[PDB]
DNA sequence: TTTGAAAAGCAAGCATAAAAGATCTAAACATAAAATCTGTA
């Protein structure tokens, strides 16, 4: 057979597609599923990133600062742990089907303090206190596709592997017919819920729709970035049906976000340590004995300043991590210490640390461009000061260029350049349209994202604008000692 | 260690080929550009330069045959294979399919594929991949080319196998589109009269002097050499200023005209070339690249549509109306003022099917005529040779899918130029120019 | 010298240390023994003509490469775009301004 | 034979229809591996 097309490199995963209503004959004659080797969950991978060292590590001073201060490793979220925690605890113990959302600005501390109810709800089952449950934590941020969530939670149910309509029938079937005498409590954890709900609200409704039934023992938390998000995704009838529990993480404030940060620093402030002198390594307690420490204003400035910005514990970490990283970099500097009395780490460490998030580069990068660049530059500002369109024909840039060459010819400097500009300082060379370097300046302030060019074919009636503001390139073109006179 | 080949204005580019392509992949670049239109002598001076050089490894693929991206991919990979088979026998190679690779990506695990089983291989080779004509692609996005200047950052750089490419472009504002990724350039501008009169000399005097029809003409009744580059020197003379600087077109004017050109040589006139134009002088006065049935309803029907096209609506009761009155009443004026703008030089208007059929009823040529009615109504003939017309495309419409012929929103035009409309009106002996003497 | 002149230049133009690398590699490379390549790095003479040939297919190399009926066709076409409200033309406004011009020349 | 005067013409300015197409979606058309269902054995 001679084919109009060829698929070579079809990968198909090895999924059943027959759903759990057929697994069995009827519906008294399913099992008790607590009692099954392959439900509820009755990693082989790190041995492959595994290596021996040769060399030890050189763990300065500042190291542990760093290390201690990162995401990887629950101060002010006391009234979202404590809603979180009686919801889910109260639909557990009445064997019940509850669903909490909780919505926030990224970094407000949304995914951790829903992990430690849960960790504090699995020891609080360890006591026998509830009954038993598992935990499934789907992130639709993780996804290929968006139905692969009814993949994964059903392949954490039934320990068997089908296609995602047939996974969706499943567990239809398991929260509708399935006794709750035969089933265990299931709570799940929605995280990144606008990514399962972009091209369609079938897995939004699908997960609202399983708490409300009687038998399904089901409590899903549902995280997301904005707050009408359900209210959008479904109608105000259906939210009004389900009724669940609605939470808001506003972010930290200034002084919360001071004590998460010494609460990372609290065993390391005002501390001692045994360094060698040599080397540079430091050990917690030919070796001196250095006090460390973070001074009180130096991270109060810090979240001072993110609080009035974002107010997530994410940034203000990471600046206290860059400031920590900026001091040891100075000391290694200045120490002559490889890799493998008093440290402080100061208000200026932690003033360029924010500096570097603060400034923007497009000031600085414009005023180290050529001449021609410039030239460029110069010539649109003067036409959208004269015609004030904020788009320019390229033609009219070539003109305003030749215009302003032609004008300054008692400069010196441009008397010197123009047979540069036009002829490449050669006399074989004829006296072109463009300047020298014209497309390429261009296609620079292209791909820098300084200039928008519109799709035309036409060189001369395409039109150009600035896509940054019209006062960075003021101020970058009055830095230049020859652009500012003329 | 290379060698550098003489073309004969092109020296320049042939310096530049011999510093850019080496055998030696330490001291050559990933991506080679020759830039140049048409009859440049990209091609020519490439090939010259490989064959001048045979240790030169090189694949040619030309991607004006093979359309889209995709194709373009499969033969770099199916033709990289054959080559290296060919070229190293003795190495057991697994036949990847190219129809496997369907992604850029999979084009670099193909070849990466490929290229690990040749690392038994003495000393590092280059493998040059001339991409002749990349931007002769039909489909030819911007952001493809991209995809294969950064192809050999993808590839293991201490391979014994380095892949070079080596593209050809045509057009300049392409090529200004990637000026800031610095790949070294090599520009072939257009020849002057003098070059191509010498490339054509070199190019067709032997094939011209070894003609067929030549040496039936002389057996009929360096010399012929030089009547060869007489009558090539004669064809540029005559037709330099319309083919411009093209090679291609003046081969065809001088395949059009050798055999009328040999088929006027006498005794008299084959050692006298000034008497031999002479005879033969049609053939440089006119170019003659050329080749060289409607209905009269549908005739009179193209020739309503101009006429509607060309006339504004205003003034028709000032030219057709003839019919005496029995009410009191004034017809059309007539334009003041001329424009001295013929309209026809412009693109055709719009109208509606009632206004062309009532200046085809009036245009269409004509006791008992009392129950006669001499005036032609449109019958379903004139609407089928209309429909003709219009599948023809001798009238085209404002939409041109799922067109509603029905609605009243959908408007006609003329499709066809002043010279066609002109012919059929005397074809018919119809005065198309006396509706227009009097406008402009 | 030339070399400081064509560095002064490239500075001022493209400021590309990569676009001079690329003239500068075929001044190496053509050279046939070292007075050759000391007599190139003295005059940069090659870089002069890297220089033309870089320039000879944009919108000046190709006018001059032009016949004079296409460059009467050209003139004409310019002069009615130039007339135009949107410059915009076609090939029968260009033929009659050519065949006018023509005319008035004649 | 005039005449005059209302129909016709024309143009500047402006609100709006509509042409051309950029962008996109969905249906028809097409393929393909894994699972699942059928017919004998
Ligand atoms: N209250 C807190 N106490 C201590 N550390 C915190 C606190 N809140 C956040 N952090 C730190 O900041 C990180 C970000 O928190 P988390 O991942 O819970 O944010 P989120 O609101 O879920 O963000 P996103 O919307 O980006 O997923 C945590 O991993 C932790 O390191
Ligand atoms: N320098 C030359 N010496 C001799 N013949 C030449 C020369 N340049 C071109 N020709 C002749 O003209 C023909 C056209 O040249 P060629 O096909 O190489 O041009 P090109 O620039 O590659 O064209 P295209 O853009 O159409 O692919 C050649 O095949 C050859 O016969
Ligand atoms: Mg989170
Ligand atoms: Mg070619």
């Amino acid at each position: 057979v001679i084919r109009k097309f060829t698929k070579k490199n079809v990968a198909r995963a090895k999924k059943k597609y027959t759903p759990f209503s057929k697994r069995f004959k009827s519906i008294a004659a399913i099992p008790d599923l607590t009692s099954l080797p392959e439900f509820y969950g009755n990693s082989r991978f790190e041995n492959k990133l595994k290596t021996t060292q040769k060399h030890q590590i050189v763990e300065t001073i500042f190291s542990k600062v760093k290390k201690q201060l990162n995401s990887s490793y629950l101060p002010a979220r006391e009234n979202e742990f404590a809603s979180i925690y009686l919801s889910a605890y109260s639909a557990i113990e009445s064997d019940s089907a509850t669903t909490i959302y909780v919505a926030g600005t990224p970094g407000v501390g949304k995914t951790l303090t829903v992990r430690e109810v849960v960790k504090e709800l699995l020891s609080s089952s360890a006591q026998r206190e509830i009954p038993d449950f598992l935990y499934v934590e789907i992130n639709g941020l993780k996804m290929v596709k968006p139905t692969d969530c009814y993949e994964t939670l059903w392949n954490k149910v039934s320990g068997e592997r089908l296609t995602w309509a047939a996974s969706m029938e499943s567990l239809e079937f398991y929260f509708k017919r399935v006794p709750k005498n035969k089933k265990k409590t299931i709570v799940v954890l929605l995280d990144e819920l606008d990514a399962m709900v972009t091209k369609s609200q079938d897995i939004m409704y699908n997960f609202f729709n399983w708490t409300t039934y009687e038998n399904a023992k089901l409590i899903v938390i549902a995280v997301a970035n904005t707050m009408d998000l359900p209210e959008r995704q479904l109608g105000n009838k259906i939210t009004s049906r389900i009724g669940f529990t609605r939470i808001m993480f506003t972010g930290y404030t200034h002084e919360e976000l001071k004590n998460i940060i010494d609460l990372r620093l609290k065993g390391l402030n005002d501390s001692f340590f045994y360094v060698d002198t040599k080397t540079g390594n430091a050990i917690l307690i030919d070796v001196r004995k250095v006090r460390l420490r973070m001074s009180a204003d130096a991270i109060e400035i810090a979240s001072r300043k993110v609080a009035s910005v974002s107010g997530d514990a994410r940034r203000a970490l990471k600046v206290c991590k860059r400031a920590a990283e900026i001091a040891e970099k100075h000391y290694m500097a200045k120490h002559g210490y490889g890799y493998d009395g008093v440290q402080t780490v100061h208000i200026t460490h932690v003033m360029k640390a924010l500096n570097e998030t603060l400034n923007s580069h497009v000031i600085t990068f414009m005023t180290r461009l050529s001449f021609t660049a410039k030239l460029f530059i110069y010539a649109l500002l003067n036409l959208m000061k004269k015609n004030g369109s904020q788009e320019q024909e390229l033609g009219d840039i070539v003109d305003e260029i030749k215009l302003l060459i032609e004008v300054n010819g008692s400069n010196k400097f441009v008397m010197e350049i123009a047979k540069t500009l036009f002829q490449q300082g050669s006399d074989n060379i004829s006296e072109q349209l463009r300047i020298i370097s014209w497309d390429f300046v261009l296609n620079q302030l292209l791909d820098a994202g300084i200039l928008f060019k519109q799709t035309m074919k036409n060189d001369r009636i395409c039109c150009v604008k600035l896509n940054i503001s019209v006062e960075e390139a003021k101020r970058a073109m009055n830095e230049d000692e020859t652009l500012r006179n003329l | 260690n290379v060698t550098t080949p003489e073309v004969a204005f092109r020296e320049y580019q042939t310096n530049c080929l011999a510093s850019y392509i080496s055998a030696d992949p330490d001291i050559t670049p990933s991506n080679l550009i020759l830039q140049g239109y048409s009859g440049t002598g990209k091609t020519y001076t490439l090939k010259k330069y490989f064959n001048a050089n045979p240790n030169l490894h090189a694949v040619w693929l030309e991607p004006v045959e093979l359309v889209s991206w995709k194709p373009l991919l499969q033969a770099i990979a199916r033709t990289v294979q054959y080559k290296l088979k060919t070229l190293y026998p003795n190495i057991p190679t697994t036949d990847y399919d190219p129809l496997q690779v369907e992604e850029p990506f999979l084009l670099v695990k193909t070849l990466h594929n490929i290229f690990v089983q040749y690392e038994s291989l003495q000393e590092k080779t280059c493998l040059f991949l001339i991409l002749d004509g990349f931007d002769s692609l039909q489909d030819l996005d911007a952001a493809l080319f991209n995809k294969y200047i950064k192809l050999n950052e993808l590839l293991p750089k201490d391979s014994k196998i380095n892949i070079k490419f080596i593209y050809t472009m045509l057009e300049t504002s392409f090529l200004q589109r990637y000026s800031t990724h610095c790949i070294p350039t090599v520009m072939f501008p257009r020849y002057n009269v003098d070059e191509v009169s010498t490339i054509l000399v070199m190019s067709r005097c032997g094939e011209l002097m070894e003609d067929s029809c030549l040496r039936k003409r002389i057996i009929e009744e360096d010399q012929f050499q030089n009547v060869a580059a007489n009558f090539i020197h004669l064809i540029v003379q005559a037709f330099h200023s319309y083919t411009g600087n093209d090679i291609f077109a003046l081969n065809d004017l001088i395949d059009f005209k050798w055999p009328k050109y040999v088929s006027r040589i006498t005794k008299e006139n084959i050692f006298e070339p000034l008497a031999l134009y002479k005879s033969a002088i049609k053939l440089f006065l006119s170019t003659d690249d050329n080749l060289s049935d409607l209905s009269i309803i549908s005739k009179y029907l193209l020739i309503a549509s101009y006429i509607c096209s060309y006339l504004e609506p205003r003034y028709d009761a000032s030219i057709f109306s003839r019919k005496t009155r029995i009410i009191q009443g004034r017809a059309a004026y007539g334009r003041r003022k001329k424009k001295e703008v013929n309209p026809r030089y412009l693109q055709p208007s719009l109208f509606a099917i009632e206004r062309l059929l009532a200046i085809f009823q009036a245009i269409f040529p004509i006791l008992s005529a009392l129950r006669e009615e001499s005036l032609m109504k449109a019958n379903i003939e004139v609407f089928q040779n209309l429909s003709e017309l219009h599948t023809l495309k001798l009238i085209a419409t404002t939409m041109n899918k799922n067109i509603d012929y029905l609605s009243p929103k959908v408007r006609w035009k003329v499709n066809v130029p002043w010279e066609i409309i002109k012919e059929i009106s005397e074809s018919v002996h119809f005065n198309i120019s006396d509706y227009f003497s009097d406008i402009h | 010298s030339n070399l400081n002149r064509h560095i002064r230049m490239n500075f001022e133009t493209f400021r590309s240390l990569p676009t001079l690398k690329n003239s500068i590699i075929p001044l190496v490379a053509t050279s046939k023994n070292f007075g050759s390549l000391c007599t190139a790095i003295k005059s940069c003479s090659f870089l002069d003509i890297y220089n033309k040939n870089q320039l000879s297919n944009n919108l000046t190399g190709r006018l001059q490469s032009l016949s004079d009926l296409e460059l009467a066709i050209l003139i004409s076409a310019a002069r009615v775009a130039l007339r135009a409200k949107d410059g915009s033309f076609n090939f029968n406004l260009a033929y009659a301004e050519y065949e006018k011009m023509i005319k008035a020349i004649n």
